[PDB]
RNA sequence: AUACAGUGAAACUGCGAAUGGCUCAUUAAAUCAGUUAUCGUUUAUUUGAUAGCAUGGUAUAACUGUGGUAAUUCUAGAGCUAAUACAUGCUAUCUCGACCCUUUGGAAGAGAUUAUUUAUUAGAUUCUUCGGACUCUUGAUGAUUCAUAAUAACUUUUCGAAUCGCAUGGCCUUGUGCUGGCGAUGGUUCAUUCAAAUUUCUGCCCUAUCAACUUUCGAUGGUAGGAUAGUGGCCUACCAUGGUUUCAACGGGUAACGGGGAAUAAGGGUUCGAUUCCGGAGAGGGAGCCUGAGAAACG
């Protein structure tokens, strides 16, 4: 039976699965930032 | 059962060994897998570890690759021509790693006359072709080798023999008929 | 070789696994001698 | 033995764990883990036969399931957890931090630590490597593998992490002449100076250690851990500091 | 209709020169419903990679046959789209039709356009009640989105953007895959319509930073004999789009090389008819424009490429004036200026050809 | 259970209810996700021989998914067993009445014993194994290998006395009858060649014809009839002369088929007549008479077969084939169900009747 | 002779495209062993194929180097050598003249004889005596 | 509490049952003791990283009732119903950014957007505003056809949460609209752990009333192929004849399991080594199969 609590539980996933996409790539561009500024100096 | 282990042979200095135990399963052999020309039929096994292992004993269609222009394409197999184990194995139609055998051509020959527009047989730089493959796409089979290990994967994808292996199994071919 | 060798060696078990047998023949191959002998060569 | 073995005899336990002999006739097998099995410390006898904060194995599972005793700031549960060298064991209740540390006999140690140096942890960078999508990675010795490092990270290095987050707080390189701890070896438990590293082709990488009483010894590059520079170690050390008499 | 068995029993029965293939009138009174089921696995989506390898089955599916089964699909294709609307008007629509289904059946007839013309490079025909009608029809409709709603409804703007990109690539596809099969002037002055909506009033400040496939279209119409006749039906609008083009200096090396290609390629080709003197001289002005590139702007290729366009200049001629030989001594002092370690003995020897 | 011609009435028994092109795994799985008469008749891989023991209630066959041998009984009517072997087993022939002993050309070069307690020791032979028989007056097994060799082993003396000589590359066939106990061998270089034991001496070769395209024949099928007298060649354009035992002329000469080469020629013993099975791999089997020479029947499985037996009795045709049921046939036509599935004639009347 | 045997004697995965007409017409992989050893010229530059070469064949070097003696080369790219030393013995006070005769893999790059001092490196098992691979000769 | 919620038999499902325990018949480098490799492989769990339809189907156990039968942990007929059962099936970001702007930037546009099997590539060894600018030639070992990255194909072939517990909030177009806490199991790859597998160098009881052996059925290697987790005469197809040596090979005797120990003569070192630790092998007979990450189990 589709409950709020099933809804609830879906929209948790998607918020997790965006979230943890924000976190790699906030991840790859700090190391991004990080190897630009080590190759130019 | 088929075991894989060395101490049922003779020493090195001249002596026989005695059994040291019963054959455990970690060193297991089994039933080759000699793979026959027909309709596709594969066998999946559970092997060690989660290993899903097939075992084709009949396969009907091939992935073979030029290796000159670069391209793949998956066609049907005519059917074998050598292999270097056995010529008895040759004779009965036996699929194996390192064989020769005949592919067909036409789709290769679509390939061609799609991105072309030139027929083969009867960007011409680009489309020059070798006189013997050529001659056998005319024909419409051509030659390949085939070195898929057929019981591991049951697989068959191999390589269209281009000039060195071509002319080396060509004069080989001849040699034998 | 490996076991492409024939050699005319003496085997245990096969020696005596089933002979001797019958004589089964349907004839006492009197005839059939010359049967052969007037078979297609003649 | 046909499979893998799941106990462990009294006696043949690893001998720097103190158990006596005369309790019963087993000894706890520790888990599946992050460190090591055979140089570890379990849970139970850190809280039994280490701390004396409980009396039988009972009393230390009631304990961990009412979830007290959190380690590298997350909490454990089970019983026979392998903690190792260089660990944080955190008491809530009885306002403790831990870092389970090496002695100069031998034998694993508790320090009496405080959050600010409970809050970052000195890993042997020990094998560096590259993975999915191309990207770098970094594999310590705590199981702790960390992708996108610091590029400037070599093999056989010592790298300070955050331990509530996870990043990378720094590095430091594994130059002649810094503060290293001896891990294994007959003489484990000693500080000094390198004074040089020669190499061997396909061999053990021998080192020469000279220690501030200034004498010295041989040891080899898989025990050493480098833990600092000069009037500067990184962490706080035991009493004794690694002169034996 | 069944699906483990999907790629295999098709490189089997249904492959001509075969085992168990169809007959001539077999094909011809069952082809049809082939057809249809194949258009239902067209209509698949690759969302898996199974599916995409079943996708890769039916594009290696078509184009083995014949013409005629192909035509048929692509008829009953465009009968699933329209383009009477289009032409039952000149360049109008009566009742507009921006509906999300409408464009995801044109971005659909897109998608199997460009597979059959990717697997089907030379030798697929081009039927003219299938090609030109609908795509103009499709980027057409995604002008009049373009404009007509807002930035409201971003799934249709954004979609309609894809489906736009995809109508120039297959354009220019087809186009570069054809030549001069025939001739295109049934609607030719109507796709040129289409051609001069958006592109020569914006062409420079939106595609200048890389390649476009807009500007390989024109390379191929200066590069092809037979297809200067838009610029020959216009007032020179896409050479002057050209210009604009060479003429703003945001524009990139790799984006302004190859349309110096194309300037090689129409200065070289002669044609005896009207207006070729003054698309000349407007290459001329291309040439001014050229003048202070090929160093602050503009690359081994590319260097050597433009000196064959400047003796290729200096053999046949088309310019002559006292005004056109200041700006070739200002040309020669810039390129005599410019560097010749990256250069060989013969391009040297061309240099003194010019001088 | 259906019917393949129209004038006469043929059982298939056991056989894939699905006809061609739709694969038989698929075909089973598909179907158990949505009659029989004897309990797990099938392989679900394939299968390379049969041969009925001499009592009549063994069922012996060889199939290769790590290739084993179903021995059935028909009063059990199940497996009586199953037992694994290590390769493909391609010849083999049950020696005594019942199942007791068995051997086996094995494709790995080799002839292995198949016994009651276990499984005798394996043997090598020296060339390629090409086709094993057993003299039964004399007791032999010999075997023609790969190419110019016919060895021979001796089941008093278990040595090798002397291998035969056919001097060609092909050893494609080879019988032995016993009511004139000689040896026939086929070889697809239109020659075949006849032997004489007690003296060693090969006594006939001949056999030289061709086709109407003009190419060299392969015998497939070097086969007698009942009577020991007149023999049957048969070669791959569905091609069947049947010879006499001492002329050069075939008494009936038939060509049918296809270019698929014809696996097994059998004869039949009628009430007044005798009849003739030729199996091709045209998935063909045709039921002639040899009288006219006529083909009075025939059936088509529309799936290949790979091997046919006759039951000693009447009416049932054994067909080891690759498919997942090793299939068998009812014909009415010959004679009755035999003494063990003897409710068939009930099933026939219902199939009649529906 | 670089075709002896029915197969094409091919290193693997080595492709030489013939659609350029490069001089080289023939591509050789080789690799260096290292270990304070050298690739020879005739290895780096033959125009043999091996498998168990050390240096253009699929088997590294590790483990253990050792020495010997080349005492009888009738076997096909392998040689045993013989190692010499002497033995622990309790009884007497002394040692006892030994010897170990050690069967090696060699690749036909180096040329060979019998009384050559060489070194050899432990590699995978190839075959049931063999062990070693050789990675440089001396003669004597 | 009018969907259950507390309590819980039975049954489905998941996990484990290869740990532990017991005896010494065997075997003289067979295991073993020490040492090394895995650049020759496999590993459930752990730990840590790691993945851009308001929810579809049946088919049953458990359970009710008719039974046959002499009967075991005997079954059949008929009637129900669940899943983490089984089978299925869906959902906008980055690069150059003209242009306007200087702060802090967007803004049209041109482009890209998981697992197999094969084939191809890369990963190579001078001037000074003496205040200031550059105005030139991945990691890894001792190494790997390495990790990795890419293209085109390829597959009887894949997971990319249709789950579960507690509480119940934040916003506001007060819709039950859209979000949001803590945590239980699942899922790919990699690492870690626990292991398993083969291996390099040395070390065995007595014996010439035992000098000659393998050479067939491989005994030595090479070419090539199948077999599992992987090299491998492991075995198979062709070729040669290879190796042990009084430096005693080979077999022949041990009522010999091995390693550690204990007793023993004030001493050379001698007798148990059955004990209580680590290894090794094994429980109607034989053959073939079974599940599992892990057996040739003792089921």
């Amino acid at each position: 039976l589709v409950t709020p609590q099933r809804l609830q539980r879906k929209r948790h996933q998607r918020a997790l699965k965006v979230r943890n996409a924000q976190a790699q790539r906030e991840a790859a561009a700090e190391y991004a930032q990080l190897l630009a500024k080590r190759l130019s100096e | 059962g088929i075991s894989r282990d060395s101490r049922h042979k003779r020493s090195a200095t001249g002596a026989k060994r005695a059994q040291f135990r019963k054959k455990r399963k970690f060193e297991l052999g089994r039933q080759p897998a000699n793979t026959k020309i027909g309709a596709k039929r594969i066998h999946s096994v559970r092997t060690r570890g989660g290993n899903k292992k097939y075992r084709a004993l009949r396969i009907e269609t091939g992935n073979f690759s030029w290796a000159s222009e670069g391209i793949s394409k998956k066609t049907r197999i005519a059917g074998v021509v050598y292999h270097p184990s056995n010529n008895e194995l040759v004779r009965t139609n036996t699929l194996t790693k390192a064989a020769i055998v005949q592919i067909d051509a036409t789709p290769f020959r679509q390939w061609f006359e799609a991105h072309y527009g030139q027929t083969l047989g009867k960007r011409a730089a680009s489309a020059k072709i070798e006189s013997s493959v050529e001659s056998q796409f005319s024909a419409g089979r051509l030659y390949a080798c085939i070195s898929s290990r057929p019981g591991q994967s049951g697989r068959c994808d191999g390589y269209i023999l281009e000039g060195e292996e071509l002319a080396f199994y060509l004069r080989r071919l001849t040699a034998k008929k | 070789s490996k076991g492409r060798k024939l050699n005319y060696s003496v085997q245990d078990p096969i020696a005596n696994y089933e002979a001797p047998i019958t004589s089964g023949y349907k004839w006492s191959d009197d005839q059939i001698d010359e049967f052969f002998a007037g078979l297609l060569g003649q | 033995a046909r499979g893998p073995k799941k106990h462990l005899k009294r006696l043949a336990a690893p001998h720097h764990w103190l158990l006596d002999k005369l309790s019963g006739c087993y000894a706890p097998r520790p888990s599946a883990g992050p460190h090591k099995l055979r140089e570890s410390l379990p849970l139970i006898v850190f809280l039994r036969n280490r701390l004396k904060y409980a009396l039988n194995g009972r009393e230390v599972k009631a304990i961990l399931m009412q979830r007290h005793v959190k380690v590298d700031g997350k909490v454990r549960t089970d019983t026979t957890y392998p903690a190792g060298f260089m660990d944080v064991i955190t008491l809530d209740a009885t306002n403790e931090n831990f870092r389970l540390v090496y002695d100069v006999k031998g034998r694993f140690a508790v320090h009496r630590i405080t959050d600010e140096e409970a809050s970052y942890k000195l890993g042997k960078v020990k094998k560096v490597q590259l993975g999915k999508k191309g990207v770098p990675y970094v594999v310590t010795h705590d199981g702790r593998t960390i992708r996108y490092p610091d590029p400037n990270i070599k093999v056989n290095d010592t790298v300070k992490i955050d331990l509530a987050s996870g990043k990378i707080t720094d590095f430091i390189k594994f130059d002649a002449g810094k503060l290293v701890y001896v891990t294994g070896g007959r003489n484990l438990g000693r500080i000094g100076t390198i004074v040089h590293k020669e190499r061997h082709d396909g061999g053990f990488d021998l080192v020469h250690i000279k220690d501030s009483l200034d004498n010295t010894f041989v040891t080899r590059l898989n025990n050493v851990f480098v833990i600092g520079e000069q009037g500067k170690p990184y962490i706080s050390l035991p009493k004794g500091k690694g002169i034996k008499l | 209709l069944d699906d483990t068995l999907f790629k295999d029993e098709i490189t089997t029965f249904l492959t001509e020169n075969g085992s168990q293939s169809i007959k001539a009138e077999d094909e011809k009174v069952v082809m049809p419903y082939v057809l249809r089921i194949f258009f239902g696995r067209a209509q698949v989506p690759p969302t898996s990679g199974q599916k995409r390898s079943r996708k890769i089955a039916v594009i290696s599916v078509l184009p083995n046959f014949k013409k005629p089964y192909i035509n048929d699909f692509l008829s009953l294709a465009s009968e699933r789209l329209d383009y009477n609307y289009f032409f039952g008007n000149s360049h109008q629509i009566n009742s507009s039709k921006a509906t999300l289904k409408t464009i995801r059946r044109m971005t659909g007839f897109v998608n199997i356009v460009n597979s059959t013309l990717s697997v089907l490079r030379t030798n697929f025909p081009l039927h003219t009640n299938s090609v030109l009608q609908p795509l103009i029809y499709s980027i057409a409709m995604a002008y009049y989105v373009l404009d007509t709603e807002s930035t409201e409804e971003v799934h249709l703007r954004k979609m309609a953007s894809n489906l736009r990109q995809q109508g120039l690539k297959c354009l220019s596809s087809v186009f570069e895959f054809v030549g001069n099969t025939f001739d295109w002037s049934t609607s030719m002055e109507d796709i040129y319509a289409v051609v001069v909506k958006p592109r020569i009033s914006h062409f420079s400040d939106e595609n200048l930073q890389q390649p476009s496939s807009l500007l390989r279209l024109f390379l191929y119409w200066a590069h092809n004999p037979s297809l200067y006749q838009f610029l020959y039906y216009d007032e020179f609008a896409t050479a002057t789009a050209l210009m604009d083009t060479i003429s703003n200096q945001h524009v990139k090396e790799a984006v302004i090389g190859p349309i110096i290609e194309a300037a090689d390629s129409i200065i070289r080709n002669p044609v005896n008819d009207d207006h070729y003197v003054d698309l000349v001289t407007l290459i001329c002005t291309s040439c001014l424009k050229i003048l202070p590139s090929l160093y602050v702007k503009l690359d081994s290729n590319s260097i050597s490429t433009f000196l064959n366009l400047l003796v290729s200049i200096t053999e046949m001629g088309f310019i002559q004036d006292d005004h056109v030989r200041s700006r070739l001594i200002s040309s020669l002092i810039s390129i005599l200026k410019g560097k010749l370690k990256k250069l060989q003995e013969n391009d040297t020897q061309k240099i003194l050809k010019i001088l | 259970k259906s019917t393949s011609a129209n004038d006469v009435s043929v059982y298939q028994v056991s056989g894939t209810n699905v006809s061609r092109s739709l694969p038989d795994w698929i075909a089973k799985k598909r179907k158990r996700q949505l009659v029989e008469l004897i309990q797990d008749f099938e392989f679900s891989e394939a299968s390379n021989k049969i041969k009925v023991s001499r009592d009549g209630q063994y069922c012996m066959a060889t199939g290769t998914y790590k290739p084993q041998i179903h021995v059935y009984d028909f009063a059990n009517l199940s497996l009586k067993f199953d037992r694994h072997t290590d390769a493909e087993n391609v010849d083999f022939t049950i020696l005594s009445d019942d199942w007791t002993k068995s051997v086996h050309l094995q494709n790995d070069r080799s002839i292995q014993f198949q016994n009651k307690g276990g499984l005798h020791y394996t043997t090598r032979i020296p060339k390629f194994g090409r086709s094993l028989v057993y003299n039964k007056v004399n007791c032999d097994l010999y075997v023609g290998a790969s190419g110019n060799e016919l060895y021979r082993l001796n089941l008093e003396k278990g040595r090798f006395l002397n291998p035969f000589k056919l001097d060609t590359e092909g050893v494609n066939h080879v019988s032995i009858n016993e009511v004139n106990g000689l040896l026939a061998a086929g070889t697809e270089t239109n020659v075949v060649e006849f032997w004489d034991p007690r003296s060693r001496s090969r006594v006939s070769k001949l056999y030289l014809e061709n086709n109407i395209d003009n190419r060299p024949f392969q015998v497939t099928t070097t086969s007698f009839r009942n009577d020991g007298l007149t023999f049957a060649c048969g070669t791959s354009n569905g091609y069947s002369y049947i010879y006499d035992l001492r002329t050069s002329e075939p008494s009936i000469i038939k060509d049918q088929g296809y270019g698929f080469d014809i696996k097994k020629i059998i004869w039949l013993d009628n009430v007044g007549t005798e009849n003739k099975i030729v199996t091709c791999d045209k998935r063909i089997a045709k039921i002639w008479d040899r009288l006219d020479g006529k083909a009075y029947a025939s059936m088509e499985p529309s799936v290949d077969i790979n091997d046919i037996e006759h039951v000693p009795g009447t009416g049932m045709f054994f067909t080891a084939n690759e498919s997942i049921p090793m299939h068998t046939y009812y014909i009415p036509s010959l004679g009755p169900s035999p003494r063990w599935c003897s409710f068939l004639d009930s099933i026939t009347e219902e199939l009649e009747e529906k | 002779t670089v075709q002896s045997e029915r197969a094409f004697q091919k290193q693997p995965h080595i492709f030489n495209n013939p659609k350029v007409k490069t001089s080289k017409r023939t591509k050789r992989w080789y690799k260096n062993a290292g270990l304070g050893f050298k690739t020879p010229k005739t290895a780096i530059e033959g125009s043999y194929i091996d498998k168990k070469c050390p240096f253009t064949g699929l088997v590294s070097i590790r483990g253990k180097i050792l020495t010997g003696t080349v005492v009888s080369t009738k076997m096909h790219r392998t040689i045993v050598i013989r190692r010499a030393y002497l033995h622990y013995i309790p009884k007497y006070n002394r040692y006892e003249k030994r010897h170990k005769n050690v069967p090696v893999h060699v690749s036909p790059a180096f040329r060979v004889q019998v009384g050559d001092i060489v070194t050899v490196g432990q590699c995978r098992p190839i075959s049931k005596t063999v062990r070693f691979n050789v990675v440089k000769v001396s003669a004597a």
